[PDB]
């Protein structure tokens, strides 16, 4: 919508309700997912305004990517579906794709997962919590392989009260995650990736560590 | 104490800093345009003595970001000497270089080979004012330097001996400066391999010679060489960003930047090779005006990759309307699309 | 066997025990910062502070629809 | 003794790790108070501004439609 030519400009529908969007950093490209069944995932050019993009049936039985980012990079799109067990799947949009290139599914324990964010200093980094659990995320696109982790806070980490958290995202220049409370507080995360010793063996995928908690409000 | 800039009196402060010292408003105003338009208050955490670092990881840290900054102003002001020589800035040249100079003494020490490229520096603003017997100083210290370098490479020696012919260019024996540019020819050419725009600056000096001696052929045989060597380079970039521009696009499209991938000085000097090239081209030996239709495409390709637009579109309009004339279409539709390409960037 | 065991323990626990150390010392160094900072606010703010009093005291001294709708 | 000695080592080693984990999370809690007392001075400078000012100064649309 136009506020001064008092105009709008629409984009056409869906099988369900649109269920979340994100617009490219440079506001060249918006996307967005619907809820319920058959759920498309479809993305659009701003400025003709009459465009076009799909990934058709991108998931059987999920119902419908219930959060998703895309690279300000804008190389890549990446979504969370609606499901009882959720997904996480990769997306080079830029290519005329319809398949995920790297998948993973994640046990129920973490939640709702709804909110997803891309890195701006990365194009191999997303973060998404729950209410109730954060996980970091990175892709190895030469092993073929998405890794996870979604370590457990707890009283002990402080001795403090830190309750039910919001959002998360990449932080400005250092190598860190933040996470949003509803308690007045901020999280903070430290990533740590394989030692050399480690990289002759599994090398378990980048780990992320609680450093700090502070209350703000 | 001193000025440090001539090692007359600090008869003033210079108030911009504090830091530096001046022999009075000459070298005061000097050296504020030299070294103060270009970094001006970076030398203050140069000149700041340290307080403790109070650990070896302090004193390590503290020394290596110090030091590894000292090193890239002393860098930098080094171009900067390099670019007022080709500006003909001789005036502006004596502090930077002077500055690059004592700096390399302070994290080098005098007797480092590092010392020789501001040393020769210094040789090339002194013929610039006509300082002969100064510009020997500085170069009997390179040679010195140089004779007992243990490690001084294809590049340095051919530094050394392009500055020793310009310095007997300076004097009177045309077959020293043959000798002498002959070498650092050599030099460039198995260091850079034969088609580098130094081994080119180096069949320049050559070519002005041939054509003091008014020796026609070989002085245009050497211009065309030079030539060639700027033309196949500008082509490298020219083609390459318009063949990526072309090559493919995905809907997320891209744009390509234009570039020189010059030194600024280097592209000073380009501009000063290719027209006194050109000059002396058309006085030698108009008969080939097709070779001054190659340095206009030379010209006008650098003067795209800068966006000197108004002399990119000037040159390769006099290309074109030459061109027509005298050359086959291959020539005519290059140079319309490059002034095309000019026109719609 | 013994005798590795004993000297595995100790090259372990004195490299861990440094790192400790040093990641306190660490921790010290933006402990440090941030004091230093804070105590340059506080002063400089309570002085600002204070002569906000003075010259706002100063300054008092000195100084001295309905029918629509219906 | 080889035994016992080495037995009572890693207990002792055990404990310094204990203490070592216990100044970590002390620093911690210090950095916390930091943080705090640097946003309670920040704000405290934003009233300062306000007033000076003064001494300057001394010297339904809606219904419509
Ligand atoms: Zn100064
Ligand atoms: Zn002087």
């Amino acid at each position: 919508y136009d506020v001064v030519r008092n105009t709008q400009y629409h984009l056409q529908g869906h099988p369900n309700i649109i269920s979340c969007l994100c617009v490219s950093e440079d506001r060249r490209w918006i996307a967005t997912a619907d809820e319920g069944p058959d759920c498309l995932i479809i993305i659009w050019d701003s400025f003709t305004g009459i465009p076009v993009h799909t990934i058709f049936d991108s998931c059987p039985e999920g119902n419908g990517m219930r959060s998703i980012a895309i690279t300000r990079d804008s190389k890549f799109l990446a979504t969370i579906s609606d499901s009882a067990t959720q997904k996480v799947c990769i997306w080079k949009w830029t290519l005329a794709v319809e398949t995920p290139a790297c998948t993973l599914e994640l046990p129920k324990e973490y939640g709702f997962q709804d909110n997803l964010v891309f890195n701006p200093a990365n194009n191999k980094e997303l973060v998404s919590n729950s209410k109730t659990q954060a996980i970091y995320y990175c892709w190895f696109e030469d092993k073929g392989i998405l890794a996870h982790s979604a370590p457990v806070l707890t009283e002990k980490t402080f001795n403090k009260l830190v309750g039910k958290f919001s959002q998360s995202v990449f932080h400005l220049k250092l190598p860190q995650v933040l996470s949003a409370t509803k308690e007045g507080k901020l999280v903070v995360w430290d990533i740590h990736y394989p030692s050399s010793t480690s990289s002759s063996a599994i090398s378990a995928f980048p780990f992320i560590k609680p450093r700090k908690l502070v209350h703000l409000q | 104490l001193s000025c440090e800039v001539c090692e007359a009196p600090a008869e003033r402060m210079c108030t911009a800093c504090t830091v530096t010292y001046y022999c009075g408003p000459v070298h005061q105003k000097a050296d504020w345009d030299s070294i103060h338009a270009k970094i001006c208050q970076l030398l203050i955490p140069l000149r700041t003595t340290m307080p403790f670092y109070n650990s070896e990881e302090e004193r390590q840290h503290g020394l290596q970001q110090l030091q590894r900054r000292q090193k890239h102003l002393i860098e930098f002001c080094y171009t900067v000497a390099q670019k007022y020589l080709f500006e003909g800035r001789h005036e502006d040249a004596v502090p930077a270089a002077l500055h690059s100079l004592r700096f390399r003494m302070n994290v080098h020490g005098l007797s480092s080979v590092e010392l020789v490229p501001a040393y020769l520096l210094l040789a090339e603003a002194s013929l610039g004012l006509g300082r002969i017997v100064q510009a020997e100083e500085y170069l009997s210290q390179a040679q010195w330097t140089v004779l007992k370098s243990t490690d001084c490479s294809n590049a340095t020696h051919s530094l050394l001996h392009r500055n020793l012919g310009l310095l007997y260019i300076a004097k009177k024996n045309l077959d020293e400066a043959r000798y002498h540019l002959a070498n650092d020819i050599y030099f460039a050419s198995c260091a850079y391999g034969t088609e580098d725009i130094r081994t080119s600056g180096g069949y320049f000096h050559l070519a002005n010679i041939f054509y003091g001696l008014k020796k026609m052929e070989l002085a245009d045989t050497l211009y065309t060489k030079v030539s060639e060597i700027w033309y196949t380079y500008l082509n490298s970039h020219y083609q390459a960003l318009l063949e990526a521009r072309s090559q493919q696009t995905d809907l997320l499209g891209k744009q390509f930047v234009n570039d020189t991938g010059l030194d600024e000085a280097q592209e000073a000097e380009a501009i000063r090779i290719l027209t006194s090239t050109l000059i002396i081209q058309e006085s030698t030996s108009t008969k080939a005006p097709q070779k001054s239709i190659l340095i206009l495409k030379t010209l006008s390709i650098l003067y795209y990759l800068m966006l000197e637009c108004s002399k990119a579109k000037e040159y390769a309009m006099k290309a074109l309307s030459l061109a027509e004339t005298y050359v086959s279409e291959e020539e005519q539709r290059f140079i319309q699309e490059l002034l095309s390409v000019i026109s719609a960037e | 066997h013994l005798e590795r065991n004993l000297a595995t323990l100790k090259k372990k626990v004195i490299k861990e025990g440094e790192l400790h150390r040093t990641d306190y010392v660490r921790i010290m160094q933006e402990n440090v910062s941030l004091i230093k900072e804070i105590n340059e606010l506080r002063r400089e703010l309570k002085l600002t502070r204070s002569q906000i009093y003075d010259l706002e005291s100063a300054l008092k001294v000195s100084k001295k629809q309905e029918e629509t709708g219906r």
